[PDB]
């Protein structure tokens, strides 16, 4: 009755908030994809380092690298 | 991969270490290269380095020794920008708790031993992880 | 119902979210709504709970094939229209000129319905560049249109 009126107004508001939540997430999507690549780069490079840091060939290589 | 610039880097490193222009790296090339940089390891270290290659150390043998260990590595710049991704305001630091969380609980999770060895010598001060300096470290030595 | 174009998009987004929370071929059921938001639908939190969304991280995780049916379930959630939105803000419009105070606006977004956080409200207002006049009033029509048309 008047109950239905209040309930539909509450749903409408909630749908508008859904629209807002939608907007917020979709706006963050590109950064999320970019950050996924960034973190992949970070985890993989740290891991590669942990293996090669005590390998003599690498220690040579990294000293040669700056000289070209 | 591996990327062409990384192949080109490897070839250039091979070329410099091959002081002979031999097309091979032998113990003399290695001794020569090391003495030009500082302390020269003793013959048994050098011989052992060379023995990691199952044949005479050609460039293709050199590729064979480095390719797997270098394949997924990126430039200091790329890694620095990777970190930048999480540093919106470009402070050149990251909250220590933030980078620990990313590394340990997200993506390809670091296990507790990877976490320990990572932050052992990490440049962290005032709760701030210096990622520019960290990058220099993981690419240096 | 689901076109292959659509199923592909879902895979791409599932994988993104399946990595941010620890790559293991599963997505935390708490992120269900967020995955479906990236895909272009706007479910109410109640809608997502109804298809198996949880209230906290770490309670349950979904492999893709369990996730697909959640998405299909949400896919036809009721979505607000512009007319519904205007009718709703008009209940708060004191003189029906199309203005509401910025404070009433914050009241409806964070004090009613599926309440938004202050951060979320600050951010949507920031992103939509909604500004109030000297008496602190806003045109809700502009705001409704910008939210609906999306970040791009
Ligand atoms: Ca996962
Ligand atoms: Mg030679």
């Amino acid at each position: 009755l008047e109950e239905m009126r209040d309930e539909r107004l509450s749903k409408i508001i909630s749908m508008f908030q859904a629209h807002i939540r939608g907007y917020l997430i979709r706006k963050a999507y590109k950064k999320l994809q970019d950050q996924r690549i960034g973190l992949s780069v970070i985890q993989r490079n740290i891991r590669k380092w942990l293996v090669l840091r005590n390998w003599q060939w690498w220690k040579l290589y990294a000293k040669v690298k700056p000289l070209l | 991969r591996l990327p062409q610039k990384l192949m080109q880097e490897m070839k250039e490193a091979f070329t410099m270490i091959d002081q002979n222009r031999d097309g091979f790296i032998d113990i003399n090339d290695l001794k020569e290269m090391f003495s030009s940089l500082g302390r020269t390891p003793d013959d048994k270290e050098l011989t052992a380095m060379l023995k990691e290659a199952p044949g005479p150390l050609n460039f293709t043998m050199f590729l064979s020794i480095f390719s797997d260990k270098l394949s997924g590595t990126d430039s200091e710049e790329t890694i620095r920008n990777a970190f930048g991704m999480f540093d919106e305001l470009d402070t050149k630091k990251l909250n220590i708790e933030y980078i620990k969380d990313l590394l340990e609980n997200m993506g390809d999770n670091f296990n507790k031993d990877e976490m320990r060895m990572t932050f052992k010598e990490a440049p962290v001060e005032g709760g701030k992880f210096d990622y520019v300096r960290f990058v220099a470290m993981i690419k240096g030595s | 119902k689901l076109s292959q174009d659509e199923i592909d998009d879902l895979k791409e987004v599932f994988e993104l979210f399946d990595f941010w929370d620890g790559r293991d071929g599963a997505v935390d059921a708490f992120k269900i709504g967020d995955v479906c938001r990236c895909l272009g639908i706007n479910p109410r939190n109640e809608d997502v709970f109804a298809v198996g969304g949880t209230h906290k991280m770490g309670e349950k995780s979904l492999p893709f094939e369990e996730f697909l049916p959640a998405y299909e379930g949400l896919m036809d959630c009721e979505q607000g229209t512009y007319a519904d939105y205007m009718e709703a803000f008009k209940t708060f419009d004191r003189e029906g000129q199309g203005f509401i105070s910025g404070a009433e606006l914050r009241h409806v977004l964070s004090g009613l319905g599926e309440r938004l956080s202050d951060e979320e409200v600050d951010e949507i207002i920031n992103l939509t560049d909604l500004q109030e006049d000297l008496e602190g009033n806003v045109k809700y029509e502009e705001f409704v249109k910008k939210v609906m048309t999306g970040p791009y």
